[PDB]
RNA sequence: CGAGCUGGAGAUACGCUUUGACUCGGGGAUGUCCGAAUGGGGAAACCCACCUCGUAAGAGGUAUCCGCAAGGAUGGGAACUCAGGGAACUGAAACAUCUCAGUACCUGAAGGAGAAGAAAGAGAAUUCGAUUCCGUUAGUAGCGGCGAGCGAACCCGGAUCAGCCCAAUCAAGCCGAAGUGGCUGGAAAGCUACACCUCAGAAGGUGAGAGUCCUGUAGGCGAACGAGAGGUCGUUGUUCGUGAAACGAUGACUGAAUCCGCGCGGACCACCGCGCAAGGCUAAAUACUCCCAGUGACCGAUAGCGCAUAGUACCGUGAGGG
RNA sequence: GUAGGGGAGCGUUCAGUCCGCGGAGAAGCCAUACCGGAAGGAGUGGUGGAGCCGACUGAAGUGCGGAUGCCGGCAUGAGUAACGAUAAAAGAAGUGAGAAUCUUCUUCGCCGUAAGGACAAGGGUUCCUGGGGAAGGGUCGUCCGCCCAGGGAAAGUCGGGACCUAAGGUGAGGCCGAACGGCGCAGCCGAUGGACAGCAGGUCAAGAUUCCUGCACCGAUCAUGUGGAGUGAUGGAGGGACGCAUUACGCUAUCCAAUGCCAAGCUAUGGCUAUGCUGGUUGGUACGCUCAAGGGCGAUCGGGUCAGAAAAUCUACCGGUCUGCCUCAGACGUAUCGGGAGCUUCCUCGGAAGCGAAGUUGGAAACGCGACGGUGCCAAGAAAAGCUUCUAAACGU
């Protein structure tokens, strides 16, 4: 369907501040090409997209113990909407 | 889940599916938003999706063999 | 003072690699012996 | 290594050697201003005087 | 099954549960990617396709070797079985045979077992009678630079015992007898005075030592339904190393008979005696053990598996070590 | 009394059996002046916090000072040698429980064909921000490339793939081998090469030819319009296509000079008073009959058969006939965009925002560019695709 594929919204000062200019950013499924992610992002907020760029992002951490870490392998996507901005109501966090 | 879930047609199944997945996505945004105060809701929906699919797939053998 | 060890991905993987192992039975045996004396971790994983 | 010792040394000897390692106790004075003990020909680290007061308290 | 549950996880929050939650068995439905990997490529878990069915998503198919089709197979297995190929150290107080040894390793094939198997036999009693394994024969007969050393079989006992077919009860689980007081104590299942059960005095836990407190054991019950030819030449096998050296087997040349027939019976011949190849299949008795239960004049952590978990950390390019 | 033989026993673990001990307390450990002919055994006390003596008998993983033994712990060398290039550092100020070592300031010193900068390979969060001070840091540490959390990485055109080929690897059929397997045409894989569409700037704490501001190029698909006609394979051919050495001409990046230009103020020490001092002094795109070195290029027709499998209007060969344009590195002019010494204001301590002057003359100038240059030499210097042209098949005029 459409509602899948994505993950969680990018929570940071740059994401939020770049949202002010109609630029959105959220995490998606690494194994997801840059078309179905466009189709999907569109058919969920009722908006077309012009700009699109995504990249992959590892992770590997740990606290104490002796159990090293593990790659968390993510992928952040950044979409740019046309003239009509402020999507739904989550564009003013 | 009992006979009050399979009573619906074939399309409505998919409907419930996508709807639940929608709400599930919402709660999911809240999760990373730091607002999710209903985990059992997540788990619940997770369960209901599996139920739907299971059932529907059960109607794949009963009536054709 | 070049040391013996000169890193290089396309080779550490080219030899010692999973498929490297598959091409000859004499490597298959290596895989088998590695999956046999308990859990292990091969050379495409490291 | 040419500089090797023949036998291990005895507790006794190895201690007799150390019979010259005792630190001297700092001979301390009483400061005539802030009644604190200080180091002769130095400045009282407490009140800061040395015939009138030089360093910042 | 009958109150709890919310995985090793120590914590917090939200919650699921008499419309029987979890848990314990037993069938289904979902199983991305890689891997025999099989669309193609590939430095595995990546990249690129085409076709078909289509509401986009998505699903399905697309390898090679035998067949009309169905179907089956190239994969993986610790040990065990058969087969192709096949050492050396070592021993002979040196070393060529011979031993080591058809050991180790390699490889192929297959199963829960294989091999072998229904007499052109063993054998010398005019006998036994598929094969295998165990005991014994016996360490005899015999082999051997006759040195080192190697080493059968028949008879008999026993485990198990069949010959038929071509060509011309164990897994869930439920049920399940019989104790109170006083005393030392922080706490008794101990001491003590009485009592009971006992087709149950195995065992574990419970503040300590435990028949009667708990879980259980004897015993009984127990489902929807899930399982049970010859010869010559080169050589070899068997105890058989060229020895008087048969016979089986095989590579290269040759090449017989079939009813007054053919092979064999330690060159060979006669007599005599046993047996009939060149077609196939075939439980059990046998081996081993990854896995499970039970048990131990087995360990109790410098032991016991390497590990009271880890093939991890750590070392190596790697096999590998640990 | 050594090798050696013989005899009688002690001790330890497990096992059977018997007598038992144990919370008012086992084993184990610790002390001790008692007992026995030895190995040893016992009493008492201390510690301990669960199990264990004695006797008899059976069985052994049964008695340690040694093996440059094995494992582990702890000593001696001793507060010794060292603290990792002889590019020294000093003061103030700040922070802090604590500063020679962290932060800031002003000096000093050292590299500067690097000890500066940018990439590939490789290492993988080491980057940025805010915390933390156990261990790492050869000293301290408030700091760090260490610990913790959070953030950050943006591509139609730059690298690679969806294109190509070399060595090499592989490889249906095929050629071979006790097994395993080894070889091998096409094909396919394989960048270290070929091919291929933009630059100039700004800006987060942390990204840029990726985000955006302006302007632009490429491919595909669709519509409209012009046009009125063929479009042309896995084919052929042309071409991609390849060296070393030396070297003419022009130009740029870039650099230097000045009494060119613009801006800022001040300059005492003795002087100068600005002909002094300091700093700056253009990038991309569009257009112009503007200036210019250099660079390489036959078209067309016709003929024959045996040439490119075949075929052709394409290619080679044979034959007739005869300066020029093409292309412009770069400079100049205009325009526009951006940049630019600095100035201005606020200041949560020092960043942000806003504004913005001129680009002159002369000289030098490469291993870059104009080009696939010229000349010389012997050792004689990849392939394939895209690209161009032209046929067949097929479809369509
Ligand atoms: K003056
Ligand atoms: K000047
Ligand atoms: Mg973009
Ligand atoms: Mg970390
Ligand atoms: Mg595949
Ligand atoms: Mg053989
Ligand atoms: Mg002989
Ligand atoms: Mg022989
Ligand atoms: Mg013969
Ligand atoms: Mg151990
Ligand atoms: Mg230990
Ligand atoms: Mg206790
Ligand atoms: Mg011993
Ligand atoms: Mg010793
Ligand atoms: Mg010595
Ligand atoms: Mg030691
Ligand atoms: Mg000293
Ligand atoms: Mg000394
Ligand atoms: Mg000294
Ligand atoms: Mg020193
Ligand atoms: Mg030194
Ligand atoms: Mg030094
Ligand atoms: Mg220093
Ligand atoms: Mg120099
Ligand atoms: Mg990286
Ligand atoms: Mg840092
Ligand atoms: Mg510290
Ligand atoms: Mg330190
Ligand atoms: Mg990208
Ligand atoms: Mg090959
Ligand atoms: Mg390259
Ligand atoms: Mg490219
Ligand atoms: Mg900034
Ligand atoms: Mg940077
Ligand atoms: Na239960
Ligand atoms: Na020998
Ligand atoms: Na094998
Ligand atoms: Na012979
Ligand atoms: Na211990
Ligand atoms: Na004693
Ligand atoms: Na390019
Ligand atoms: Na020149
Ligand atoms: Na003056």
């Amino acid at each position: 369907s459409h509602y899948d594929i994505l993950q969680a919204p990018v929570i940071s000062e740059k994401a939020y501040s770049a949202m002010e200019r109609g630029v959105y950013s959220f995490w998606v499924s690494p194994k997801a090409t840059k078309t179905e992610i466009k189709d999907a992002i569109q058919q969920a907020f009722g908006v077309r997209v012009i700009g699109i760029s995504t990249m992959n992002v590892p992770g590997k951490r740990k606290r104490v113990g002796r159990f090293i870490g593990q790659r968390n392998d993510r992928k952040k996507a950044i979409v740019r909407l046309a003239e009509g901005q402020s999507i739904e109501a989550l564009a003013g966090q | 889940k009992p006979s009050e879930m399979r009573n619906l047609q074939a399309t409505d199944f998919a409907k419930e599916i996508d709807a639940r997945k929608k709400e599930l996505m919402e709660l999911r945004f809240q999760a990373a938003a730091g607002q999710l105060a209903q985990p059992h809701r997540v788990r619940q929906l997770r369960r209901e999706v599996a139920q739907l699919n299971t059932v529907k797939a059960e109607l794949a053998r009963k009536g054709e063999q | 003072m070049k040391r013996t060890y000169q890193p290089n991905n396309r080779k550490r993987a080219k030899t010692h690699g999973f498929r490297a192992r598959m091409k000859t039975k004499s490597g298959r045996n290596i895989l088998a012996r590695r999956r046999a004396k308990g859990r292990h971790q091969l050379t495409v994983s490291d | 290594k040419h500089p090797v010792p023949k036998k291990k040394t005895s507790k006794s000897k190895r201690d007799m050697r150390r019979s010259h390692h005792a630190l001297t106790a700092p001979n301390l004075t009483e400061c005539p201003q802030c009644h604190g003990k200080k180091l002769s020909h130095h400045i009282c680290p407490n009140c800061g005087y040395y015939d009138g007061r030089q360093v910042l308290a």
